[PDB]
């Protein structure tokens, strides 16, 4: 297991206003030592959230959410983890949300084999045009907007070589059931 | 194939990943 690099992927927390905490069976999971980088989509909402994300690992990437109290976060990000260009956001700017040819655009503009959004509260990972989507859900199951019955969930990419190994949690009551998607660059 | 074992965050002793961690 050497040589590969490990990202969190998770957002739309909503603490405090909507949720106290993320849920005790994923907290069991995030545990310090095994992270490298971590990349959130926003909505927190406060300093409290950041700082937790901190305990996991000191690389700590977060874009600006809709309700987000630090208004220091940038709107969207670009980074490179390996082979891979990932684009973040955290989607709201995206009428409708999760618009396909929307975030098609950002992929071509942020120019990025793996574009993270949030907003919906609903979890993706899928390939469309040999490029990379992904939405974390939320990590607490807060309630959006339109709905009020959302499974938490997060995402962790497993990056080596020119493959990307997506891990999708989710929490379905207090079990956890785990996804498994693989991407490869074309 | 069980990705509750078989996953890089897996706390179960049988995971490669989990031993793989505890190797420090």
């Amino acid at each position: 297991m050497a040589g590969h690099r490990l990202v969190l992927v998770l957002g739309d927390l909503h603490i405090p206003h909507r949720c106290n905490s993320l849920p005790a069976k994923f907290k069991k999971l995030l545990v310090p030592g095994k992270i490298q980088h971590i990349l959130c989509t926003g909505n927190l909402c406060t300093k409290e959230s950041y700082d937790y994300l901190k305990t996991l690992a000191g690389d700590v990437h977060i874009v600006r959410g809709d309700f987000d109290e630090n208004l220091n976060y940038p709107e969207q990000k670009v980074v490179t983890v390996g082979q891979f260009k990932i684009g973040l956001i955290h989607g709201h700017q995206v009428i409708p949300w999760g618009d396909m040819a929307s975030l098609a655009l950002l992929q071509r503009q942020f120019d990025v084999d793996i574009l993270i959004s949030g907003h919906t509260h609903k979890f993706e990972a899928f390939e469309h045009e040999n490029k990379f989507y992904i939405n974390p859900g939320s990590a607490t199951g807060a309630y959006n907007a339109l709905e009020t019955n959302i499974i938490p969930s997060f995402v962790l990419m497993d990056i080596q070589a020119s493959t990307v190994v997506t891990y999708v949690y989710q929490l379905i009551g207090d079990d956890v059931k785990v996804e498994r998607i693989e991407y490869k660059k074309p | 194939q069980d990705l509750m074992i078989n996953n890089p965050l897996s706390q179960d002793e049988g995971s490669l990943w989990n031993k793989f961690f505890q190797d420090k």
